[PDB]
């Protein structure tokens, strides 16, 4: 599946770009899927997990770091968790939480909807920091009841979106994105954050056409959005999905018209060249950059399974567009339009013809790919004769059915 | 030439083996037999389904 070996990831920037439990999840997966770098990834993870009083995931991360350090003590032939933290962390976490709980329950005796909603949101924020997902949800699911204003609804939607990403309840994210968008009359760019959340949720839900459409509408004025996804990965997420789903004219319009993805492409010049090479029919350089983008972004959270499908689609689409303006396309030249071998391209081309959407015939004698332009009339006549034969057969079947029903013929 | 064809400005393809640019003259004047065939197949499948459901 994944967990492959490959160097050259910059741990410092990827950890600092994100922040929150999202960063915690990013550091864990990067450590778990990138060996020969798991130690520093785990060392940086635990150094940040101990902040904001985590309880359960800390034990898992500390155990993994202890195993990783033990492994380092045998190859070139385990850290202490300082359980004083447990005594310290629990005692502080309880006292402040109990103090906050006492206030809110007293506020529940005061009966103020906004105060109850705000207090419940604060309780949910504390529970998320404590490492209590469902506990935060119930606090957030009690703040949803006591809403008063449109901004309160927007904040309610954002909190549920944030939590359901960690819970991987992407259905709750999409439902709250729709509620937050369609309701309040479709400088403060609030819809941009909602579109970014929807695109990330759709991409994690194995969707590419709508996710790219949502990501392309994301304005760069949002800038800091580290609770869900960094702008650097957002540009990459949009570019890969657009390359796999959007066709040439579809790509050119959407990227240019958005004028925020141009800024996104400036952030990631590699995908910008990939799209530009895709437009200019330089798929040889386009795909070699793609493979370079493969290893750097296959250790991504919601990308690793989907990127392989996305990259497979990109390879298919690139081949389809390349052959389209060709009558006698030499398979040598088409093979030379990439680092692939003649045999490998022939197998890839044969697979594409079997699946379709290339409409070609392979002439293995001279290794030239000839496009197929069948006469419409001949196929029409053939399938019309087949339809007439099938109609006669079905008429015979119906006449036999009528004969056996009229004569009352049935097994007793 | 590749850019122009991909922009739908050129109705034809390229023969790179012989350094040749073949353009579709589209003199057949058809595109109506396609509609006739689609109508034939769709309505015949429709009739078959109706007969199967009614029987």
């Amino acid at each position: 599946n994944y967990v492959v070996e490959n160097p050259s990831l910059d741990l410092e920037q990827y950890a600092a770009s994100y922040s929150g439990l999202m960063r915690i999840e990013r550091l864990q997966f990067i450590a778990d899927h990138c060996p020969t770098l798991r130690v520093e990834a785990l060392k940086m993870a635990l150094s940040f997990v101990q902040r904001t009083f985590n309880v359960d995931m800390y034990e898992e991360i500390h155990r993994k770091l202890s195993e990783a350090t033990r492994e380092l003590q045998n190859a070139p032939d385990p850290p202490a968790l300082d359980t004083a933290w447990v005594e310290a962390t629990r005692k502080k976490a309880l006292l402040k939480l109990e103090k906050l709980d006492t206030d809110l329950k007293n506020y529940k005796g005061n009966s103020i909807k906004e105060s109850i909603r705000r207090g419940h949101d604060d309780l949910g924020d504390h529970y998320l920091d404590c490492g209590d997902l469902s506990n935060a949800l119930k606090c957030y699911s009690r703040a949803r009841d006591y809403c008063t204003s449109a901004k309160h609804v927007i904040n309610m939607c954002l909190n549920v979106i944030k939590v359901s990403v960690y819970l991987q309840n992407w259905s709750h994210v999409l439902s709250y994105v729709s509620k937050a968008e369609s309701t309040p009359e479709i400088t403060q760019a609030i819809l941009t954050k909602l579109k970014c959340a929807a695109g990330l949720a759709e991409l994690a839900a194995r969707k590419y056409k709508q996710a790219a459409k949502c990501l392309l509408l994301a304005s760069f004025d949002h800038c800091d959005f580290p609770e869900l996804l960094s702008p650097s990965n957002v540009a990459i997420y949009g570019g890969l999905c657009a390359l796999a789903t959007f066709d040439r004219q579809e790509l050119q319009r959407n990227v240019i018209s958005s004028s925020s993805f141009k800024l996104f492409l400036e952030l990631e010049p590699q995908v910008r060249d990939i799209i530009f090479k895709f437009y200019e029919s330089k798929y040889a350089s386009c795909l070699k950059m793609l493979d370079e983008m493969k290893d750097n972004l296959l250790l991504d959270m919601y990308l690793a399974p989907h990127v392989r499908t996305l990259y497979t689609q990109i390879r298919n689409r690139a081949l389809i567009q390349y052959f389209s303006p060709y009558v006698s396309a030499d398979m040598h030249r088409m093979a030379a339009a990439f680092n692939t071998t003649v045999a490998a391209l022939e197998d890839e081309l044969t697979q594409l013809i079997l699946e379709g959407l290339i409409s070609a015939r392979v002439d293995s004698h001279s290794k030239i790919l000839y496009a197929r332009d069948v006469d419409q009339r001949s196929t029409t006549f053939e399938k019309s004769l087949l339809m007439g034969k099938e109609f006669q057969r079905r008429a015979k079947a119906m006449m036999l059915r009528a004969a056996v029903l009229r004569n009352q013929i049935h097994v007793k | 030439l590749v850019q122009c064809i991909l922009d739908n400005t050129i109705h034809g393809r390229i023969d790179q083996v012989n350094q040749l640019l073949e353009l579709d003259h589209q003199k057949r004047g058809g595109a109506r037999y396609t509609a006739l065939d689609k109508w034939t197949n769709q309505l015949n499948s429709l009739n078959q389904a109706v007969v199967s459901k009614l029987a």
